């Protein structure tokens, strides 16, 4: 499976980016 | 309209030379095979020699290898068979036989009880 | 042996010598007359629309 | 009436069921036209004779009784999966007719794709005729001088080297007719046999297997 | 033996004077008549229905009397009669001899025929046994393969063979009623006349022979080809004969003028002809070739009326209906096609 | 994502203050949800304690932990513990996404063209394979447009159906060539009625057991974080099985082919192998093992996303009857 590994890694990364930006906007 | 006539024959001493000439009219001569087929008395029909449409592939078969040689003339509608060093066993009738269809690499004419495209032929014999 | 085929061939070719053999223009006029008499009804020469053609 | 059309559609479905059974029956059996010279051990090589090897039934369709002509009814045999040939390897007076015939089977127009098998029959009669040494091959074939044994020839223990040289010359003559215009589509598998053994139907089964495997591989262009 | 040679030379000088006499009755050609005739030019046909279902190749087909039913002759054994209007099978008759070569259809629609390689022309009854169609009458007696069979009446059947015989048969006794010998090669196809009084026969001899139906001797012998005669069919009145050869030379012979009227050859064609059967008009000839496509040619004007392509392999037989409403071709890929 | 956990613990806070607010006393500072966590109400001088919520799993995963306290004061909520931050490359992903979006698009274009021109029985399996390639490319575009809700999970189920069907369909083409070369007799086209049932009827079983066993047992997000291997291998076990069994069938076919070819040679053997790779799907066998994830994703989405174009060049536009059929519309 090759599209499944890409969609898993990309959606995990994009959630990590949004959570890091949210903990940057709240905690400075 | 397809007609085939033949010329040569006779009695020739063993060691002689002879020239068998086959003249055919009624068709286009240049675009298919030709065979020379002899008839020995007491036996069936046996095939002697083959030439293609141009003279490219020629093959002599049996015990007539080398001692005989055939060629053909497209523009004169003629087959030539030059024979050297005859034998008592070549006492035969000689028919010039034709491929049944144009532009073929195949030919079934020789071992026919009857056929439609070969003339009545000449007779060659030897002295003893 | 050859007598039977010889009498057969001279018979089948004297009948060709005793049938009135008319010109090639006469035969082509016959084919053209049959053409103009049968050009109207044939479905092959005159093409046909889908209503009166049972093969659609 | 539309109801007679409905009965016609029911008879049509029954007929299509009939054709489905006979499609499975016809694709099951492999036709094999067997032709050859007469008095060459033709019948004992196993009209229609049906023989089964490994749950596959071959319908070997010998032809006989027709007059001595081909090229009107030999075009009717182009859907077979092989063409068994049988020739006499002893009687040298008919090898040249057989060579011209199998040259004509190789290069006919509608039998190009059909790949002949070869059964050289009456084998030990050739061994006896070349042990007695009465007639030489050079009396008929002037080309036997410039030939030796091939290296892949498997000699029979207790048989002369003249036996192996004569027999493999005849095999190489037929194969030399084969490779001139064979284009990788159709091959000529040779085989020496006598009139005694009954192992031949196994060999026809193995080589009809090889012909169908090569036919499937030429469709995928792999080979 | 010398008087037999004088007999042969007598034959030669007489046919010399005859073949010079036959030229004397023909001073003009057919090319001098196509000068004031409106040509068709282009005409093409769209395939309507493709009767499919055969398991191996199609060797011959015969059209019906009502131009609705046709009969098709597979080479795996099956002999299947189709209804060409509704594109549906009517009967499927298994056979004894698998290798059929030509079938035919009754003038009353009652019986069909199967010419074989197993030397027995079988005749099957249809409308009197709607269930369990079995073999009615075998017609054993030939030695070679049977190559073309038709129905003269519903009691008389004209079968050509391979042993040059070409005999006329009666069904009720199973005996050779009238023999038409004279050939010396494989006789390939026949074509009945409208009046059922003449019929024309083409052989391996490169010659056509026109025979009566009653006396049993060769009335006419045409020649002029350089190979086999591979099919013939002829005009609806009985005075012009279209002949298809293996030299790709379609020929149109005459009975009244007695000489070969029209030859047709081309340069783009080296494939031999398998079947020629032509329309109700004197315009269209239809030929089938070995280049896998049908060629519709115009009779008096030797120009291409059209090409009917669409087959996978060699076309093996052709058929025009009685009413001209369709043209069917049957090729070696088990697919009949109907064209109008 | 923050307001819902805010709502949950504020419901806990109002429950806490209305239970403590029944008595005559009260907490000096009420309960409060801070901007990532919450605290229970208590008197002054107390120390209220809580661990951190699940956001630390993508911040630092090895403390499974951090616990944070806070104090109270009559003025207000006092200063806490070392807080939750203290206590507990995108060019590459956009490169891969651009590479396979041009790849599947050129795949879908040449496959609908080659399936127009192609429309035997081998051609039935090949036309069914081209249907599977077009379904795979369509489903990848729908997933990328939607993900980047009950429609979200349903599109992800349709996505895993199209991909698992494509890997099985490469395997069934491999089994069709290997059954044809070993059981060379017996043409049973009853097999063909079984072929679609093990090609279009097994991935429905795989993604239905996947969808049902994902609806219970941790439905999270849009089902794209796989997050647990026992729910992930229900659609990876069949695909790894299909790749490895197809590799054995490729070895069996190359043994039969070199045996027939012995009877240059090596150039014809290598040219025979090199066009059996895109049809059988052998290039997925290089990677069957998380590690080397960048190189695996580049090789199987950058140069495997042209497999539809390579197959539609090698097996419709260049080989066999189609050129004759092209001449049937040319001359």
């Amino acid at each position: 499976h090759s599209d499944g590994i890409f969609t898993d890694s990309y959606s995990r990364y994009r959630k990590q980016m949004a959570v890091k930006k949210y903990l940057a906007a709240v905690l400075g | 309209q397809v007609q085939l006539q033949e010329s040569g024959g006779g009695l020739v001493q063993p060691g002689g030379s002879l020239r068998l000439s086959c003249a055919a009219s009624g068709f286009t001569f240049s675009n298919y095979k030709m065979n020379w087929v002899r008839q020995a008395p007491g036996k069936g029909l046996e095939w002697v020699s083959d030439i293609s449409q141009s003279g490219a592939s020629i093959s002599y078969t049996g015990s007539v290898k080398g001692r005989f040689t055939i060629s053909r003339d497209n523009a004169k509608n003629t087959l030539y068979l030059q024979m050297n060093s005859l034998k008592p066993e070549d006492t035969a009738v000689y028919y010039c036989a034709r491929c049944p269809a144009p532009f073929t690499r195949d030919c079934f004419d020789v071992t026919s009880t009857t056929y439609a495209y070969r003339g009545q032929g000449t007779q060659v014999t030897v002295s003893s | 042996a050859s007598i039977a085929q010889a009498r057969k061939l001279v018979e089948q070719l004297k009948m060709e010598a005793n049938i009135d053999r008319i010109k090639v223009s006469k035969a082509a006029a016959d084919l053209m007359a049959y053409c103009e008499a049968h050009a109207k009804e044939d479905p092959l020469l005159t093409p046909v629309p889908a209503s009166e053609n049972p093969f659609r | 009436q539309r109801n007679e059309e409905k009965a016609q559609r029911e008879a049509n479905k029954k007929i299509e069921k009939q054709l489905q059974k006979d499609k499975q029956v016809y694709r099951a059996t492999h036709r094999l036209l067997l032709l050859g010279a007469d008095n060459s051990g033709k019948s004992t090589i196993v009209f229609e004779t049906k023989f089964q090897v490994d749950k596959v039934n071959f319908h070997m369709f010998d032809v006989g009784g027709q007059r001595d002509e081909r090229r009107k009814w030999i075009q009717c045999f182009n859907d077979v999966t092989a063409i068994i040939f049988v020739v006499d390897s002893s009687d040298y007076n008919r090898l040249q007719e057989a060579l011209n015939l199998f040259k004509s089977i190789w290069n006919n127009r509608w039998l190009r794709t059909i790949s002949v098998i070869l059964f050289l029959n009456k084998q030990d009669l050739l061994a006896e005729k070349v042990l007695a040494g009465k007639s030489k091959i050079e009396d008929y074939f002037p080309e036997f001088a410039r030939y030796t044994t091939p290296e892949d020839a498997t000699p029979e223990p207790g048989e002369d080297p003249r036996v192996t040289r004569a027999k493999y010359f005849i095999r190489d003559e037929f194969l030399r007719i084969s490779t001139a215009s064979g284009d990788g589509r159709h091959y000529c598998y040779p085989h020496f046999t006598c009139a005694v053994d009954t192992e031949n139907a196994r060999r026809i089964f193995n080589d009809c297997r090889d012909i169908i495997q090569r036919m499937h591989l030429r469709q995928y262009e792999l080979l | 033996q010398s008087e037999l040679d004088q007999l042969r030379q007598e034959a030669e000088q007489l046919k010399n004077q005859i073949r010079d006499a036959r030229k004397a009755c023909a001073d003009a050609t057919l090319s001098q008549i196509t000068n004031n005739i409106d040509p068709v030019g282009r005409i093409q046909m769209r395939t309507r229905r493709t009767l499919r279902g055969h398991l191996a190749k199609i060797y011959a087909m015969h059209w019906g009397t009502d131009s609705r039913l046709l009969v098709s002759a597979s080479q795996d054994g099956k002999l299947i009669i189709w209804d060409s209007y509704t594109t549906n099978k009517v009967h499927a008759i298994p056979l004894r001899s698998s290798w059929v070569m030509t079938c035919a259809y009754a003038p009353s629609g009652n019986y069909v025929a199967c010419g074989g390689l197993d030397n027995i022309c079988s005749i099957y009854n249809l409308k009197t046994r709607e269930g369990n169609v079995r073999v009615s009458r075998e017609l054993a007696g030939h030695t070679g393969y049977l190559s073309c069979c038709r129905f003269l009446d519903d009691n008389q059947i004209v079968t050509s063979s391979g042993d040059t015989t070409c005999a006329l048969w009666d069904i009720e006794t199973g005996q050779q009623t009238t023999t038409f010998t004279g050939h010396t090669g494989d006789v390939m196809s026949l074509s009945l006349a409208p009046d059922t009084r003449l019929f024309v026969s083409g052989a391996c001899d490169a010659s056509a022979k026109l025979w009566d139906v009653r006396e049993g001797m060769c009335r006419q012998t045409f020649t002029g080809h350089e190979s086999d005669i591979n099919a013939i069919c002829f005009f609806p009145n009985g005075n012009a004969f279209a002949t298809g050869s293996d030299d790709a030379t379609c020929r149109l012979f005459d009975l009244r003028a007695d000489q070969e009227l029209m030859t047709y050859s081309h340069d783009n064609i080296i494939c031999g002809i398998t079947s020629v059967s032509f329309s109700k008009s004197g315009r269209l000839l239809l030929a089938g070739y070995d280049d896998f496509n049908c060629n519709v040619w115009d009779a008096l004007k030797a120009d291409r009326a059209g090409v009917l392509a669409g087959h996978d392999n060699r076309v093996s037989c052709l058929g025009v209906t009685d009413d001209g409403m369709a043209v069917a071709t049957g090729s070696w890929d088990s697919f009949l096609k109907i064209w109008n | 994502i923050f307001k819902k956990e805010q709502a949950m613990c504020l419901e806990k806070i109002q429950r806490a203050n209305e239970l403590m607010g029944f008595n005559d006393s009260s907490p000096g500072c009420p309960g409060m949800w801070d901007n990532i966590t919450c605290w229970k109400p208590a008197h002054v001088g107390e120390m209220v304690l809580v661990s951190c919520p699940e956001l630390f799993r993508i911040f630092n995963p090895d403390q499974v932990m951090g616990v944070v306290s806070r104090n109270c004061t009559e003025d207000g909520w006092s200063e806490p513990f070392p807080h939750y931050f203290d206590a507990c490359q995108d060019y590459y992903y956009l490169s891969v996404k651009a590479l396979y979006t041009v790849g599947y698009s050129t795949s879908l274009v040449t496959l609908t063209t080659a399936m127009v021109i192609l429309c035997c029985t081998r051609n039935f399996i090949h036309m069914n394979l081209f249907v599977s390639f077009m379904l795979r490319a369509i489903s990848v575009f729908i997933k990328d447009w939607i993900l980047y809700t009950v429609e979200c999970k349903a599109v992800m189920v349709f996505f895993h159906y199209c991909v698992v069907s494509n890997y099985f369909w490469l395997f069934i083409e491999g089994l069709y060539l290997f059954t044809l070369l070993v059981e060379t007799f017996f043409p049973e086209r009853r097999y063909f009625y079984w072929y679609t049932i093990i090609g279009w009827g097994t991935p429905t079983v795989c993604v239905t057991v996947w969808a049902t066993l994902r609806l219970y047992f941790d439905d999270t997000g849009c089902w794209d974080m796989n997050d647990s291997t026992a729910l992930w291998w229900v659609i990876k076990g069949p695909v790894v099985g299909s790749i490895m069994v197809n590799f054995v069938l490729f070895i069996g076919i190359i043994v039969i082919l070199v045996q027939k070819l012995q009877s240059s040679i090596y150039l014809r053997l290598a040219r025979s192998t090199l066009l059996l790779i895109p049809l059988f799907g052998i290039h997925y066998t290089v990677f069957a093992f998380n590690v080397s994830k960048r190189e695996r994703l580049v090789f199987e989405l950058g140069l495997g996303s042209f497999q539809g174009f390579v197959v539609a060049v090698l097996y419709c536009f260049l080989n066999g009857e189609v050129q004759a059929e092209i001449k049937r519309k040319w001359r």
